[PDB]
């Protein structure tokens, strides 16, 4: 537990550094070896929002929409990095564009869970 | 004929066209090929299989 | 409590109640996790030819191998599936356990290892598991009618099996188990013991006239071609069960035999009628049409009888009688070396071949062949003959 | 290629009958079935599985 | 007591694919390992250790950022590159080597064509594919 | 300073040479261990690195772990592989990560054992119905298996996702060949790489169907151009030799079964065939090894026991090629012409006891040549 | 099938199973003499001095396992 | 003496070697002579599936009269050889009689009205079936059979159902009260089944039963929470793949969400898993309907009716084939038909209403609607009609 919550820290900073550099298929496998860790760790805990906003953005970024936006759909409403990539594949795809709504007009409308973070490309 | 007439339906639909050649391999026709040697307990509900149960390519 | 669920789950089943019965099964194994009420389910699964449900059931929670009757229903049913691998695989290549008033747990395994060997067509390693499971326990008797009937062993050495296995376990039914297990062995080797033996079973105890021994007596004269006594039996037993398939093999080479073609043409239509898919019906119409002259259509009907039964001795014989009948000897040799091949452990398919060898007029083939079936059996006037 | 024969009676035609006293079976689900299928059907269902039946090429 | 619990998630395999699996995996572990059980042990400056088709010159050579005889020597030498160190080519006689070497740079010469139209018919091949 | 060693490594890759390419890549992995881009690059040729020194001079033991496994796939020693998923790489990552599920998959599907790999990134297809990347492994092993639902199954959800996608193309194609039809599955796999190019997987499934269309010189331009796309793939070097072969020409045959094998060590079907290379040269020492090396690198495999005998019958090897033939009939009964090999070996051992018997079983399974089978039997007695 | 001169002209079709003719082909200005049988054995040609060739169309294991295991 | 060899016998129906079995049962019934011996070794034909010689067995000496166990087998045996009068008239049209295990006479009043049911006079077998429950509890499938083929209203299933008494279970009866009533039609009372529910899963850890499962996946069935359906019958789907009980709802529901991948991979795992169930045939006709292939749906539909003559949803898919296929004036006879063999079901007269607005009389519509209404007041289909 000393060290677990180190290696997550230390892969959260491995996936940002390699989506900074235009070296998407590194993010890829990085992302999905934090979300297949993160699973023990409950649902409430932030590190799992985190990683599936982490892991959905990766799979957003791959040019794979349809598995991006299932991820997304599965945790829409935990974080708003989530809701952004359910947004983004909505748009590219025109499937499930009313949950995106429903979605989208509560947290801007609350704004003015989890809602701001330090990880990239979390939308303001 | 009239012996034949004893049959169930799929019973019949197995013994439409089989052949037994001497050797022990059998051939079935459906109405593919079912030709496999007899003696083995699979290839005949193989043949039921193919014969009554459902099949589709689906594109 | 819980114990009156489960006497009303088990009187549900004997009385074929079968809803009820896996309704109080299934919830008496939630009640509580005892694999004996999963095996209860698997049994009421497996009765109402269910069975892969019964496999679900047992792979499902891998409660196999915890207690030995589950692994041995699911072995069942797999074998009953056809799904022979997995059921070796449950069960197992060789015995695993080689170092209550019922037969032995262990016993019943090996019996199946024996019969999905037999079914795979390895008859050197069923004929061992067979013998295993006969000797690891006397109770049982499927393996020893099994062996028996598909002549998976010499009569010698159905002999001197019998006489290596012992009778401890019964105690003081010894003599009469000994006697009513002698009923069921081979002849050709001493019948004059099995006609003293019966007769000494028929006097003394009340099975004077009952259908195996009745059965043996019908075996003995159809082997020394007894006919009228074997008409006789056959007639005194059949009056009692119609369909009775232990004997209905002998009675139709009687009838045969006898050429009473009317007789025949009654029990063809009355199977024909009753038991359409059973080999045995059409069996009797093929021997009906050859009773008739009728060789090149009697083949179709035992080509029929072959495929709806294997491992049936008769159908098969007389598809290769239909062969070698008339004409085209060519393959008459195929198809009795088929016979030979399917069916090891008796001395007609090889005395049959060597018997066309000669009638291709090839002479050390069939002379090998011969002292091949002699050395199968020792005591027959045909291969003696020949 | 011929196709199933039901029953094996050979009667044919006949002025008189004996086994013939009128009587019916009551309707079952089968029957309606059977009925359904004959009421698209302009003619007979045996005249009907005759011509279907496929002649030999 | 020999596990194969990973070998198939079933937890019970048949006695004959046991020895299979046995006799097979220690085989194939014997060839690499050597130019016993798998559960008991699985073990055993440039970082790029090989690549294929080069030989240790190579490597320090890309560390540096850089007559019958003879032609049996560059004879043996392509096909140490193409085999990826082969040691059949030593028990094959000497002029089984000449006609494998001509169809050696034949197929390559083709491969290198490999990896190296009027506007109206030019848009067919759209509408067709 | 270390994205642009990939971009090195990458354009090497792509345009002419492998080695260079591979350089830059280790170079780009000495800069920063947590590239696995350019592990994935590297690990496509058959290059290693000295991982000791890469991740150490618990994650990094895990990103070590997951090289080693990779390496290992790459290099096709599965069973090191499957046993480190064993010790490392507990249970909560094994079954939950899709690319461990992949790599998990192809290893045992690389082994005969074809229901596990079913059973894994099937389970992996129910986590990611979406996932279209590495999906022509499922096809393949579809095709092996002789079973249409699933693969039909399979091309109706990829073609209803994704309708471009190369990887769904192929999965129809490969459905038209198992069905019954050549053309259409040729025309399919031309469509799947007229889509996306460099495609080589296309390419050698397009040479396979030519090849099953009797059609030689359009089944090596494919074979080519999948080598063009892709310099190191077996399967079109085995394609190749196989065409070579029913060419007759075995030089080049045995040059490509023996390219196809040194980097695939571990294949029975590829051993079997360079060691009948061997046989058509002649060199009778030689191709023994490569069989004896099949038998014992995997049992229950019947080319393999079937070359062995015939090799040893050839030369007389009598004593072992008894055996041979025994456990081979063991493992299988339904082989015509190998019961006639156990029946030669047996006549000649002096055994005539089991020779007629195994003559007998020739004369059934061959009804057309039972009159050499009736001769055999006459030259035993 | 059998070619015919110098009585008719023709070709007459044979069955040595059953002995029965089934169809005869006719139509030559000088005797016929010349046939043979096509690869399929569907094509038959005839000749005969009226300069004609006539077509006619009367009619239409575990090693490879292991072939099958690579793909 | 005997004892011995009787538990040899039951040992060898225990194992399924029923040619041991038989050999025993033959032996130990020579021996003694006695009735019972002649229903176990009957018993043992039965299951070696040879009814001939059981019923030969048992007529030959005239046991029916004998014993009360002997005369249930013959007439069971008689009902599985296809053969009613007679069997009938062995176990008597009417009552004659008006521990552990369950009384005889409600097994005889049960296959009594399982013959009714197979000679279609369906009111007899209604009068049968509620005889054998009153009679006795023990016998569910005098429950089961009743209320699975919706042979009666479910207001009257409910006032059998407190008609009907629990008190000879005793100590069990607790929780065998519920558990009977958790069996019963859905459309009434439907609160009562909900805390029927939470009462097992408490103090009885049958939460994970298969049954109240499936109670749970009809309760949403019927106020149409088709994604309820779908996850909690995947859940126990997913443990057990092919409980006859539960697919029909898992076909509906899944049809109902309109996905068609699913639905193929069931079907054609079910069409080489049960080729004789009807079950299968009609999965693969909504398969194709929900393929919009109505032709193949109509054969594929009718295969299932004559598979299962008492399976409603064949004869409403049948009849759904013709209205979608373009005509009709024959589905206008498909829905009266439904309607009239399945007297007291709500849906079947619902759809004919509808196919009435479909041929524009409403006076009639008018009166199904009604009737329909009269036990279905939320509901979507109803109201929009």
């Amino acid at each position: 537990d000393d060290q677990a919550l180190s290696t997550i820290i230390q892969l959260q900073d491995c996936i940002q550094q390699a989506i900074q550099q235009l070296n998407y298929s590194t993010a890829e496998f990085l992302a999905e070896l934090l979300y297949a860790e993160c699973s023990i760790l409950d649902k409430s805990s932030v590190y799992w929002s985190d990683a599936v906003y982490l892991y959905a953005l990766s799979l957003f970024l791959n040019k794979s929409y349809h598995t991006a936006f299932q991820i997304s759909k599965e945790f829409k409403e935990y974080h708003l990095g989530i809701a952004y990539i359910f947004g983004r594949c909505a748009l590219q795809l025109s499937q499930g564009v009313n949950e995106a709504i429903l979605t989208l007009l509560s947290i801007i409308n609350v704004f003015s869970m989890v809602l701001n973070s330090n990880l990239v490309h979390i939308p303001d | 004929r009239y012996w034949n007439s004893f049959h169930d339906e799929d019973d019949w639909n197995l013994f439409n066209g089989m052949e037994l050649e001497s050797n022990g391999v059998v051939t079935f026709a459906g109405q593919e090929t079912i030709t496999g040697s007899i003696f083995d307990r699979r290839i005949t509900q193989l043949a039921y299989a193919r014969n009554n149960g459902w099949h589709e390519l689906a594109l | 409590a819980i114990e009156r669920l489960r006497l009303w789950r088990f009187d549900a089943l004997m009385q074929h109640m079968y809803r009820t019965a896996e309704y109080i099964a299934d919830k008496v194994y939630n009640i509580s996790n005892d694999p004996d009420d999963a095996f209860w389910l698997g049994q009421v699964y497996y009765n109402n030819n269910q069975y892969v449900r019964a496999v679900e059931l047992i792979t499902r929670n891998n409660l196999d191998g915890v207690n030995i009757l589950c692994r041995y229903l699911l072995g069942l049913s797999f074998v009953k599936l056809q799904r022979f691998d997995d059921a070796l695989d449950v069960i197992g290549e060789y015995n695993p356990f080689s170092e209550d008033g019922g037969i032995k747990m262990e016993s019943s395994l090996c019996f199946l290892r024996g019969k999905i060997y037999f079914a795979q067509n390895n008859f050197n390693k069923a004929r061992d598991a067979f013998r295993e499971a006969i000797l690891v326990d006397i109770k049982n008797f499927e393996a020893f009618e099994m062996l028996l009937s598909k002549n998976l062993l010499t009569p010698q050495e159905e002999w001197d099996l019998f006489d290596s296995l012992d009778f401890k376990e019964f105690g003081e039914d010894k003599e009469i188990m000994k006697n009513l297990y002698k009923i069921n062995l081979s002849k050709y080797i001493n019948t004059e013991d099995i006609t003293k033996s019966n007769e000494i079973l028929a006097k003394d105890y009340k099975l004077a006239d009952n259908v195996d021994v009745v059965r043996s007596k019908v075996d003995i004269c159809y082997t020394q071609c007894k006919f009228n006594e074997c008409l006789e039996l056959c007639e005194t037993v059949l009056e009692n069960d119609e369909f009775n398939t232990n004997i209905l093999p002998a009675y139709i080479g009687c009838l045969y035999e006898l050429s009473n073609k009317n007789k025949l043409f009654l029990l063809s239509h009355r199977l024909a009628e009753t038991f359409p898919k059973s080999a045995i019906t059409w069996f009797s119409v093929a021997t009906y049409y050859m009773s008739l002259d009728r060789i090149s259509e009697a083949q179709k009907y035992y080509s029929k009888s072959s495929i709806l039964d294997p491992s049936f001795a008769a159908a098969w014989l007389g598809f290769a009688h239909t062969y070698a009948l008339e004409g085209e000897q060519d393959q008459a040799l195929t198809a009795y070396s088929t016979a030979s091949r399917f069916f090891p452990g008796m001395h007609l398919p090889k005395l049959f071949l060597g018997m066309q060898f000669m009638a291709m007029n090839s002479l050390n083939l069939a002379e090998s062949y011969f002292v091949l079936a002699y050395d199968i059996c020792p005591n027959d006037p045909l291969v003696l003959n020949e | 290629e011929i196709t199933r024969p039901s029953s094996n009676s050979v009667r044919g035609a006949s002025l008189l009958t004996y086994q013939q006293r009128k009587g019916r079976r009551l309707s079952a689900a089968s029957l309606l079935q059977s009925q359904f299928f004959d009421s698209m059907s302009p003619v007979r269902p045996d005249s009907k599985q005759l011509l279907l039946s496929p002649g030999k090429q | 007591q020999y596990d194969y619990s990973p070998f198939c998630e079933r937890n019970t395999l048949r006695e004959s694919r046991i020895d299979s699996f046995l006799k097979a995996e220690r085989a194939a572990h014997c060839l690499v390992f050597h130019k016993y059980r798998p559960d008991i042990d699985i073990m055993c400056s440039m970082l790029l250790e090989s690549v294929p088709g080069c030989n240790k010159e190579d490597l320090e050579r890309l560390s540096r950022r850089e007559r019958l005889d003879d032609i049996i020597n560059h004879e043996t030498n392509a096909l140490k590159s193409f085999w990826n160190d082969s040691g059949l080519v030593n028990s094959l006689q000497s002029h089984h080597l000449h006609e494998e070497y001509l169809l050696l740079q034949e197929e390559l010469k083709n491969v290198y064509k490999i990896k190296c139209e009027s506007l109206r018919d030019k848009c067919r091949r759209h509408y067709s594919n | 300073l270390a994205t642009l060693n990939c971009l090195l490594g990458n354009l090497y890759m792509k345009l002419d040479h492998s080695k260079e390419g591979a350089f830059y890549h280790s170079e780009a992995l000495a800069i920063n261990p947590y590239l696995w881009e350019s592990y994935e690059a590297i690990c496509k040729m058959r290059a290693t690195v000295d991982l000791k020194r890469v991740f150490f001079d618990t994650l990094p033991e895990i990103m070590y772990n997951f090289a080693l496994i990779l390496r290992s796939s790459s290099q096709y020693n599965s069973f090191k592989a499957i046993r480190l998923f064993e010790s490392q790489i507990p249970s909560h990552i094994k079954d939950t990560m899709p690319w461990c599920l992949v790599q998990l998959g192809k290893l045992h599907f690389e082994i005969i054992n074809y229901d596990m790999s079913l059973k894994y990134f099937n389970r992996l297809k129910d986590l990611q119905p979406a996932r279209v990347k590495d999906m022509e492994i499922f096809s393949t092993l579809l095709w092996h298996l002789h079973d249409k639902v699933k693969s039909s199954n399979l091309a109706n959800g990829l073609m209803d996702t994704m309708p471009n996608k190369p990887e769904t193309w192929c999965c129809i194609g490969n459905l038209l060949s198992l069905q019954k039809d050549h053309d259409a599955a040729i025309k399919a796999f031309e469509k799947a790489t007229q889509l996306d190019p460099n495609f080589a997987y296309a390419y050698t499934l397009q040479g396979h169907e030519h090849s099953s269309n009797d059609s030689s010189d359009s089944a090596k331009t494919c074979y080519r151009k999948a080598l063009a796309c892709d310099p190191q793939h077996y399967n079109a070097y085995y394609g190749l030799g196989t065409s070579a072969m029913k060419l007759g020409q075995y030089e080049e045959a045995l040059l490509y079964f023996e390219k196809a094998r040194s980097i695939n060590p571990v294949n029975v079907v590829l051993i079997c065939c360079c060691g009948g290379s061997l046989e058509k040269l002649g060199y009778k020492e030689k191709a023994l090894q490569y069989y004896e090396l099949a038998c014992h690198l995997q049992p229950t495999s019947s080319l393999s026991k079937y070359k062995m005998g015939q090799l040893l019958y050839s030369m007389t090897r009598y004593n072992v090629a008894l055996q041979t033939f025994e456990e081979l009939v063991k493992l299988v009964p339904d082989d015509a012409t190998a019961h006639y090999l156990l029946g030669q070996t047996y006549r000649i051992v002096g055994r005539k006891k089991d020779a007629i018997k195994e003559l007998t079983v020739a004369m059934n399974l061959d009804p057309k040549g039972n009159q050499v089978i009736i001769d055999e039997l006459q030259k035993c007695h | 099938v059998t070619s015919h001169g110098y009585s008719k002209y023709n070709l007459t079709l044979w069955d040595c199973n059953s002995m029965d003719p089934i169809a005869i082909l006719k139509g030559h200005s000088f005797r016929v003499l010349h046939l043979t049988l096509s690869n399929d054995g569907t094509t038959v040609v005839s000749g005969a001095g009226d300069e004609t060739l006539r077509y006619w169309k009367l009619f239409d294991s575990l090693i490879f396992d292991a072939f099958n295991q690579i793909r």
